[PDB]
């Protein structure tokens, strides 16, 4: 593998300053130029700024936007490259990605962190089974969700039970309603299951909490 | 600096097709023009760097070309795991700057949705509130319109609406309804309906119940 997995995302106040860190693994990371980009939701992908190789000594470019208010630095013991932001606006938040090598060939991007550089607080979600009604409905393959709604910062999972002979799980994407965050999450079983044995989803949103719920009825 | 414009945002080709699709530069960017994938969650893979190179693991069914201002990627033979958004970057003069992106969605034969309608929990209508959630699942095309009627009039207020994004496995999508109201409100009416229109009918297909019912 050729690792580069980010990490100091979460939510910030405005004002406030985070500071990314990226690591890596399998490469001489003192070879690439190692790059900050970001997604705001929405828009299109904006370029951060790079730090270059040793070669070239560990020079960095910024872009107009961000040159003195974030600032990369490089750790090449630990291999450890890190983007510090400062001074967050709403405007700031995004998906931020560590990317190996921006010119061509060797390219490699992580998966993302999410900012959320907001003045809410963090909500936990309220976890809601949803089961058919009883008498109503029915066939061959009963379809269980579960709502999960009024949490923020963004990004809870749903975990259901993993044994392919339905479970065609399905994640409707988190809307925002009266400012904060709703989604749901399918499960279609076969029936020979559900009534019999037990179907629970767990909710897990990191900014604390983990609910397990089960679909009884 | 240089805007990177894709125009079209959305295509759809049934695969066997040759995709191409377009980036234009505002500037002569003399071919430092780069060809990223994004998959609906994070990743994000470079297929072809300056105009024309196949970055390793890239499959030759993608081709790059293209001069001054205007460039193309072509996907020859479109395979089912090449839906993505497809993004161009200028990287001839700083700062770096990427195309907007074009989704490339895989052309299927029309699926009918199967609807599924729930009534609020226990828990949630103890705790003062009561959501109807309507799934109505794994369909093609991406275009269809649900409306709740409560007890025979359509409700505006209270409703969101999110879908999936094109099924990796089979190119349906699928959708979440959910109407929110008063625990006080549910309690004083009987049917709930959950109305979906879409291309494969001429009626709307509908699902309800009546709590009255249960």
């Amino acid at each position: 593998e050729v690792k580069l997995v980010e990490s100091g995302g979460g939510l910030v106040q405005p004002g406030g300053s985070l500071r990314l860190s990226c690591a890596t693994s399998g490469f001489t990371f003192t070879d690439y130029y190692m790059s900050w980009v970001r997604q705001p939701p929405g828009k299109a992908l904006e370029w951060l700024g790079f730090i270059r190789n040793k070669a070239d000594g560990y020079t960095t470019e910024y872009s107009a936007s961000v040159k003195g208010r974030f600032t990369i630095s490089r750790d090449n013991s630990q291999s450890i490259l890190y983007l510090q932001m400062n001074t967050l606006r709403a405007e700031d938040s995004a998906t931020y990605y560590c990317t190996r090598d921006p010119y061509g060939p060797a390219a490699y991007w992580g998966q993302g962190t999410l900012v959320t550089v907001s003045a809410a607080k963090t909500t936990p979600p309220s976890v809601y089974p949803l089961a058919p009604g009883c008498g109503d409905t029915t066939g061959s393959s009963v379809t269980l969700g579960c709502l999960v709604k009024g949490y923020f910062p963004e990004s809870v999972t749903v975990t259901w039970n993993s044994g392919s002979l339905s479970s065609s799980v399905h994640t409707f994407p988190a809307l925002l309603q009266s400012g904060l965050y709703t989604m749901s999450s399918s499960v279609t079983v076969p029936s020979s299951t559900w009534p019999s044995q037990t179907v629970t989803c767990s909710v897990a949103h990191p900014a604390s909490s983990t609910t397990v719920d089960k679909k009884l009825e | 600096d240089i805007q990177m414009t894709q125009t079209t945002s959305s295509l759809s080709a049934s695969l066997g097709d040759r995709v191409t699709i377009s980036c234009r530069a505002s500037q002569d960017i003399y071919n430092y023009l780069n060809w990223y994938q994004q998959k609906p969650d994070g990743t994000v893979k470079l297929l072809i760097y300056y105009t024309s190179r196949l970055h390793s693991g890239v499959p030759s069914r993608f081709s790059g070309s293209g001069s001054g201002t205007d460039y193309s990627l072509t996907i020859s033979n479109l395979n089912q795991e090449d839906m993505a958004t497809y993004i161009c970057q200028q990287g001839n003069t700083l700062p770096f700057t990427f195309g907007s992106g074009t989704k490339l969605e895989i052309k299927r034969a029309d699926a009918a949705p199967t609807v599924s309608i729930f009534p609020p929990s226990s828990e949630q209508l103890t705790s003062g509130g009561a959501s109807v959630v309507c799934f109505l699942n794994n369909f093609y095309p991406k275009d269809i319109n649900v409306k709740w009627k409560i007890d025979g009039s359509e409700r505006q207020n209270g409703v969101l609406n999110s879908w999936t994004d094109q099924d990796s496995k089979d190119s349906t999508y699928s959708m979440s309804s959910t109407l929110t109201l008063t625990k006080d409100e549910y309690e004083r009416h009987n049917s709930y309906t959950c109305e979906a229109t879409h291309k494969t009918s001429t009626s709307p297909i509908v699902k309800s119940f009546n709590r009255n019912e249960c």
